[PDB]
């Protein structure tokens, strides 16, 4: 039971990664950070880091309510307790753990903090799972298993500030991380119909007895356990895909 | 696989080609066409659908309850029509039938004055007579208590009923209480896709044997708020944000971009266990029922049914021996449907890749002049050489050759055969189904019994149900209930007995049954004198004009 | 005249009766536009 | 031609100048009891009495409206008979009444 | 409509000539059976909307 | 497509109606409600008024499906077989009528 | 089986017509009894065995 | 449902209106009633379904 | 025939206003049955079918 | 070829502690067995559904 517990949830840990991967790939609308023009511009040295601000997160909602897409939650008007904020956010936005530091450090148009804290509207609200804060017009998530493009930016040299990096063939190379928001009714898992739906796991096995016995092991001391399923993407609106990418601190 | 040959789709669909056709005829369908609406029929040939007799003498009263109130219940809380076509059509196409059995019921307080009595001791002989007055009337007619004795001699007759002085009753003023109002108290049965429900695989082809079932259904927060004692732990289980209904393994019809903007009315999958399990550690099993939605375990209890069993109810179409699952016809069935399909493809190739209304016309037969003559429909003249009587040609369909209908025709015999069902023969099985009614002497061909098989197979479903609504009803309804349904005095059965079927005895009601039923009692009537015992005869009139529904016939009847 | 509709799509309540909890119009427009995917796929059948 | 008409028939059921005499036999006391059909009547029999279901809905809730709407006066001049009064609890639940088509 | 138990046959009388009534006066019941029966062949699914 | 009654009082237009259920009082108990609205006004809103207290909706089906609501005629059986009688038809005319007489 | 009772049945009511009705009542009583038993009523034939 | 045309029968362009399907000539030569061959199912022998 | 048996409903209704009594008592010869105004509008009391 | 002249008669059947439990006196030494595991595997003898 403890081989087929392992077993299991390497299963389900394989098909999120896959599923999450695609949707990466797959993304219409793409923000890049800084003032790069692709994966190779991408660097955190020099004068301009690409690193996002509060200007990117507010075109990003411009082209998104330009686009049409839908919203997924409704502003919050706080309660009466003492230190507790109206916060106007809108949509989720997905985020891994190693952004989370510089969006907490970040700042508005006047100079004042831009990442308010669950703690402040918890009363009066409802904290989805794995929600972090809220910026502008988004709500952040965390998701552990969020997965990055490792050596894509620009080489890394001695002016590194501290920005995270990853070794390629023997030269050093800038990560590059997501921030990704699934709009409503964007894609679909597809799947067949006799014996294999979208996301079922058919699971076999054959103990050793006489079952497993044939002419090649005539008494038969073996076994074997398998697990398989189907998978498939399909993308209905790609514009509501969207995506920004960026650098992350050490 | 069976329902897709049924359907024609997957693997019996015919291959795609560009130049040829892709015509399927439907054989297992038609086999299941006629089947159906054979089986349905004796469920809906009358009003009453259960029928119940009592075992010993003391059972007629309990019997004459069961059946009225189980009648009210599936005449008024269902639609009788569509579960009966629904129970029967999954059997025949599926191969086995799972019956989920359960009970709902929804409870709201309410605020209403109850006006406040004083009691006064009985005076003169006016208030004993208006007393004995308002007893006659409860024991006559429960309604008529109800509705016009007023509110004050109710009181003093529940004082009465209490204790055994009488007094007389004068009110005071009004006082605000809180009264709980039952809207829904009646059982539900619903039909369970068989991809849901998963039962233990070592019960060696016995329901009883088995030792759990799980079952996974869609359901609301509305719905596990209705009792808000037996569920715990609602905060965790999210119901603002996911919205989309994707669980893999569940298998519905819902379709898959709807989802309601409501919290409340959204729609979460959640999982029941229904088993045995041994609580106390000491080697007893006991019944027991969990659920869970996603990683949160929200109820646990023991089994609150007073049978003790599984609800749920399971029927074989055609039996494999010591096994749970049946077959359906499709087994049989899907050669002779694929070879059929061939035949009858291969005929509309042939007549339609044919050229049909082209003509052909020789080289050198006429001229230009006397072509274009010819060509726009008047008389012309030929070079007598050829003779246009034979060389005109005027193609036309080939002749089909005998032996794609030879071919056919021997699937068609081979497929009647096996199975037992013909296109426009059969179905006066229903007829004949009750024991009294025409199963005594009853002659039927031999394709006939292979029906009443299966309807059999059906009516010990149906009387397993009856069962468990029954065992349900004895404990969940209250008294008042009953009364207001049938209009009798009530009558206890006690909690003991219930484990084991005592006293009452369920099956299916027919047209049929009760017209000799009715015939044997009128010959009884004649084999007795008439004149042995009034007593006698009358309940035998009373018992006659029951079963050909005139209530007020009978009740003059009995009191008389 | 009199400004523009005073509701987003009648969010919020519009005040028609006393119920602590009122519907208002997104809402029930909302399971509308929900609901009718299927109802249009449905009906290519019936056509 | 023919043998598409006549897989036609076998599926459907319908046959040109056969049938129809179903609904004469739909009573139960009027020809339930002993009714022998041949096996294209009792599919017609079954889609009747869905139909006859759906009348009997029907007919209920017309009643149930009626219990309320309809005064008195209305009611004792379309009937010429003394009232009959329903209590407001037993609206919800069909007590008492039974309906079907005649 | 028939009665369930023996104090209803003035109930059920009373509602079988109202009801009766209503369907012959306030109907055209040809026109109505036509649709309904026309409907229910036709689609494969009638609704009845009451009011 | 063309048609409009000058009267403004006599003029047709398209109304919605909402018959449901509705946590009126936020308690977690479902009541049934109805709603009308045109356009993007709404003008009634109050709680269903017959007193069977259901959407007052009678379907039947005439070949009913398993498990689900709707029905299906009899059109899905006989689409191809009307497709091939009608080719056989059309075929035998223009054999006939093509040929000169 | 179904017919096994009807023709029990019959040999019952031939032996109470063989069998004057009035030669003996607690033999009459009992052929009476036993035939109501095979007919599936069991109050009347416990009603006429204790009479 | 093969169609197998002789060699010779039609030139280029009354081939091509053949197979486009309309009005042709033919060589008197070859006659287009029996040359031209559309195969059927073969005939089942009486010996089988004897068996 | 429903058809008819509104024509007669319709004529009957205009017959209760428009004649007079003596040309009824003239056709009939028998004393005249009244109707109020009032139940006119509802059809009660009566039904109309062909012979 | 008579059972009843058979001297003894052997059966194998599937069971759990629960059911034996059920009759505590009637069985001895159960403690014995290893409940753990000891599953159908073992037996090539005994033919069953079970998986």
């Amino acid at each position: 039971e403890h081989l087929s517990r392992e077993l299991m949830n390497g299963a389900t840990q394989i098909t999120e990664a896959v599923l999450q991967k695609d949707l990466l790939a797959a993304a219409g609308t793409v923000l890049y950070a800084g003032a790069a023009t692709s994966d190779a511009t991408i660097t955190g040295e020099g004068s301009t880091p690409s690193v996002v601000s509060y200007k990117n997160l507010m075109r990003l909602d411009q082209i998104l309510t330009e686009n049409r897409t839908p919203t997924q939650t409704t502003i919050i008007t706080g309660s009466r307790m003492i230190d507790t904020k109206v916060i106007g956010a809108t949509r989720v936005m997905y985020v891994g753990s190693e952004l989370v530091p510089e969006l907490k450090a970040m700042k508005d148009l006047f100079g004042n903090k831009a990442f308010i804290e669950t703690q402040h509207y918890a009363d009066a609200g409802t904290i989805m799972n794995g929600e972090v804060g809220s910026i502008d017009k988004f709500r952040i998530i965390q998701v552990p298993e969020m997965l990055h493009w490792a050596g894509a930016g620009a080489q890394a040299t001695g002016a590194n500030p501290g920005y995270r990096t990853s070794m390629v063939s023997g030269q050093e190379h800038y990560d590059v991380y997501p921030m990704l928001v699934v709009g409503d009714d964007s894609f679909t898992s597809i799947g067949f119909q006799t014996d294999g739906k979208s996301l079922k796991f058919t699971v076999m096995t054959k103990m050793p007895g006489k079952e497993t016995a044939d002419r090649n092991d005539p008494y038969g001391e073996t076994g074997f356990s398998s697990i398989k399923w189907y998978y498939g993407i399909l993308v209905k609106r790609p514009e509501r895909l969207a995506l920004i990418k960026t650098v992350a601190p050490l | 696989e069976w329902n897709d040959l049924m359907r024609i789709e997957g693997k019996a669909k015919p291959p795609k080609v560009k130049g040829r056709s892709q015509v399927q005829p439907k054989l297992v369908r038609r086999q299941a066409e006629w089947r159906y609406s054979a089986l349905t029929e004796p469920f809906l040939g009358s009003n009453k659908l259960f029928k119940v007799t009592p075992v010993t003498w003391e059972d007629v009263q309990g019997a004459r309850q069961n059946e009225l109130v189980l009648n009210y219940q599936f005449r008024t809380k269902l639609n009788r029509v569509s579960f009966i076509d629904n129970y029967v059509r999954s059997v025949v196409d599926d191969g086995t039938g799972i019956v989920r059995v359960g009970w709902n019921r929804e409870i709201r307080k309410e605020k209403q004055e109850v006006p406040v009595f004083s009691l006064f001791p009985i005076q003169t002989q006016e208030q004993a007579d208006a007393l004995q007055q308002a007893l006659q009337l409860r024991t006559d007619n429960p309604r008529g208590y109800e509705e016009n004795v007023d509110e004050a001699i109710k009181e003093s007759v529940r004082f009465f009923d209490e204790t055994g002085q009488a007094t007389y009753a004068v009110q005071t003023g009004t006082t605000t209480t809180e009264v709980e109002v039952p809207l829904a108290n009646h059982p539900t049965v619903e039909m369970l896709n068989p991809e849901n429900i998963i039962i233990d695989p070592s019960c060696q082809g016995d329901i009883n044997k088995a030792m759990f079932a799980i079952v996974s259904f869609e359901t609301c927060k509305a719905d596990l708020l209705k009792e808000k004692d037996r569920y715990h732990n609602l905060n965790k289980i999210d119901w603002q944000s996911s919205a989309p209904v994707n669980e893999p393994d569940h298998a519905t019809t819902t379709p898959q971009e709807f989802q309601i903007s409501d919290p409340m009315r959204k729609r979460v999958v959640a999982y029941e266990y229904w088993g045995f399990w041994d609580i106390e550690g000491n080697g007893v099993l006991e019944p027991i029922v969990a659920t869970w939605i996603g990683s949160t375990l929200i109820r646990l209890e023991k089994n609150p049914y007073p049978d003790g069993k599984l609800p749920f109810v399971l029927i074989p179409y055609m039996p494999v021996k010591r096994d749970m699952y049946g077959e359906p016809d499709a087994e049989l069935l899907g050669d002779n449907q694929a070879v059929l399909g061939a035949v009858m493809r291969g005929m509309i190739d042939l007549l339609g890749r044919s050229a049909n209304g082209q003509r052909g016309m020789p080289k050198g037969m006429l001229d230009a002049l006397n072509s274009r003559r010819y060509r726009e429909g008047e008389d012309y003249e030929y070079n007598p050489t050829q003779n246009p009587a034979q060389m005109i040609i005027e193609h036309k369909f080939p002749e089909l050759p005998q032996s794609a209908l030879t071919m056919a025709t021997l699937q068609n015999q081979e497929a009647e055969s096996l199975t037992g069902v013909k296109a426009f023969a059969g179905g006066v099985t229903g007829e004949s189904y009750g024991d009294v009614a025409a199963g005594i002497r009853g002659v039927l061909d031999a394709a006939s019994k292979r029906e009443m098989a299966i309807l059999r197979r059906l009516a010990k479903g149906m009387s397993e149900i009856g069962n468990k609504i029954i065992a349900m009803n004895a404990v969940f309804l209250a008294e008042h209930e009953v009364v207001r349904i049938t209009n009798e005095e009530f009558v206890t059965i006690k909690r003991e007995d219930l484990k084991g079927n005592f006293d009452l005895e369920v099956d299916i009601s027919t047209a049929e049954v009760d017209n000799q039923k009715s015939q044997d009692l009128g010959f009884m009537l004649q084999t007795i004198g008439p004149n042995v015992d009034q007593q006698i005869t009358l309940n035998i009139l009373a018992e006659i004009a029951d079963l050909k529904r005139m209530p007020k016939l009978a009740h003059d009847l009995r009191t008389w | 005249t009199d400004s523009m509709v005073p509701l987003p799509d009648p969010s919020q309540a519009t005040k028609l009766t006393s119920w602590k909890n009122e519907l208002s119009l997104q809402a029930l427009k909302a399971d509308l536009d929900a609901a009718k995917p299927s109802h249009t796929a449905m009906m290519i059948k019936v056509k």
